[PDB]
RNA sequence: GAGGAAUACCGAUGGCGAAGGCAGCCUUCUGGCAUAAUACUGACACUGAGGCUCGAAAGCGUGGGUAGCAAACAGGAUUAGAUACCCUGGUAGUCCACGCCGUAAACGAUGUCUACUAGUCGUUGGGUCCGGACUUAGUGACGCAGCUAACGCAAUAAGUAGACCGCCUGGGGAGUACGGCCGCAAGGUUAAAACUCAAAUGAAUUGACGGGGGCCCGCACAAGCGGUGGAGCAUGUUGUUUAAU
């Protein structure tokens, strides 16, 4: 249908979420690293994004996507790892760039923990 | 140790294969230091496969099955700031042969043939083919190897 | 952030230059800057440790 | 699309302000400062009890606003308990206008104003010379003499002197009571006594310790082999019992 899209790696420190979508802004397909059966600690790992990015990536090929540019987004360990999946997966990347919202001195944080 | 790397002994082949694999194998057998009473039921046991399965040279059946019960990656614990990793790594070909060997012996110590040595038989013959408790240990190894997948520390 | 791929240019290559071109512009330094609120004066002390360090050597 | 708050980068022992404080950009009103020269007044100066003014944050009154954060509060955890730390929410407050409050480790724990006393290296705003050199007013890092119990200060003195003001007189009781004054209130300010104890303190020294840091070792752990802990008996002790055990 579409082969033109968008792939969007959002990452945070506990989850990732990686959502695919077309050029327009319409969800294709989106896998998360907590729902492929990692839990707690081995959520937040960069090898769980690896298998996000490739069951999200896989499930939308048949779409007809192999062009794809990804938007990182966030801290996490996984925006290094779910790019190589999409690779290493068939895909024909086309720019790799880095949409993360920085406040230009905005609204205030939360306090720091006391840990 | 903590400081140096002490040198490994040197290990006498058997004297019936002239084989150093069968020689550290009665070693994982023998106990109390009866080095004559491990080497029957080694011997024995070997005998009996060899006269069922004909075959006429069983150092290299024994060299398959170890290699079918040796496991690749094995789970290590490591401490990253009081975090509890199950990093799964490799296992060096020293200690793979050692952890087939011990499997062996303890899998057969608990089977329910009537001599040990006919007990051994039956676990070489099972994990020939890729059964028993020796598959099964090596498996589970695999399976927590497997199951962690994400620790690559 | 953002990094064009090129032809005949393998990813592990393109994330490469794609992480130099990020560490560049300081992305991962402002989000961790915002992860809590640091109290003014403890922004004091932070800047000018930092400046007696920065003099020192 | 609505709305509120803050203004990433610049950003800097950088700048401005008497202190408190003051960061997007633009306009308007407005204070002080820095700088070369000339002209002018001619000691008009410094300090300053009372007094007055200003004075972080929190808080109070009235009226608006209210996105984020967040006292209180509610729930989930952790725990022996957890009225906490952590998690999910969340109201006052934080924002605005006009007034109160008048307090902070309001600190440089260092009153203000003068003059003099080796030097070295930065940096901000000027100025004058020939990329440098010099000279100013700030702001720093060192370092002599000198001072200091020591730490340390050291032309931005804690040095050498002078002017005036403020304050201290062992630790608690106590910046508390009482009485004034101030405040809407919270409270602030001024400010004792009885009684009690021979100490309470500062700096530095040697150890020891740290759920501080760094480096290293030992069957210390790890990797393994064999045990003890369960049975019966031997032996020793406790206990109990005994005339004594």
């Amino acid at each position: 249908s579409v082969s033109e899209g968008i792939a969007h790696i959002h990452a945070s420190f506990n989850n990732t979420i990686v959502t695919i979508t077309d050029r327009q802004g319409n969800a294709l397909a989106w896998a998360t690293s907590g729902g492929q059966g990692f839990r707690g600690s081995r959520k937040s790992t960069p090898f769980a994004a690896q298998v996000a990015a490739e069951v999200a990536g896989k499930a939308a090929q048949e779409y007809g996507v192999k062009n794809i540019d990804v938007l990182v987004k966030g801290p996490g360990p996984g925006r290094e790892s779910a790019v190589r999946a999409l690779g290493a997966l068939g895909y024909k990347v086309n720019s790799i760039s880095d949409v993360t919202p920085i406040p230009h001195n905005g609204c205030r944080a939360p306090k720091k923990r006391r840990v | 140790p903590r400081r140096r790397v002490v040198a490994t002994r040197e290990i006498l082949p058997d004297p019936k294969f002239g084989s150093q694999t069968i020689a550290k194998f009665i070693n994982h057998v023998m106990s109390h230091g009866k080095k004559s009473t491990a080497e029957r039921i080694v011997y024995g046991a070997l005998e009996t496969v060899a006269q069922k399965r004909n075959i006429e040279d069983p150092v290299a059946f024994f060299e398959d099955v170890l290699e079918n019960v040796r496991p690749m990656v094995e789970v290590k614990a490591r401490r990253v700031g009081g975090a509890t990793y199950q990093v799964p790594m490799e296992v060096r070909p020293s200690r793979r042969t050692a952890l087939a060997m011990r499997w062996l012996a303890e899998a057969a110590a608990k089977r329910s043939e009537k001599s040990m040595a006919l007990r051994l038989a039956g676990e070489l013959s099972d994990a020939s083919e890729g059964k028993g408790n020796a598959m099964k240990k090596r498996d589970e190894v695999h399976r927590m190897a497997d199951a962690n997948k994400a620790f690559s520390h | 952030p953002a990094v064009k791929v090129k032809e005949n240019e393998p990813v592990d290559i393109a994330i490469r230059r794609f992480k130099r071109a990020c560490e560049k512009a300081g992305v991962l330094s402002d989000v961790r800057k915002r992860e809590f609120y640091e109290k003014p004066t403890q922004v004091r002390k932070r800047k000018k440790a930092a400046a007696v360090k920065r003099y020192k050597k």
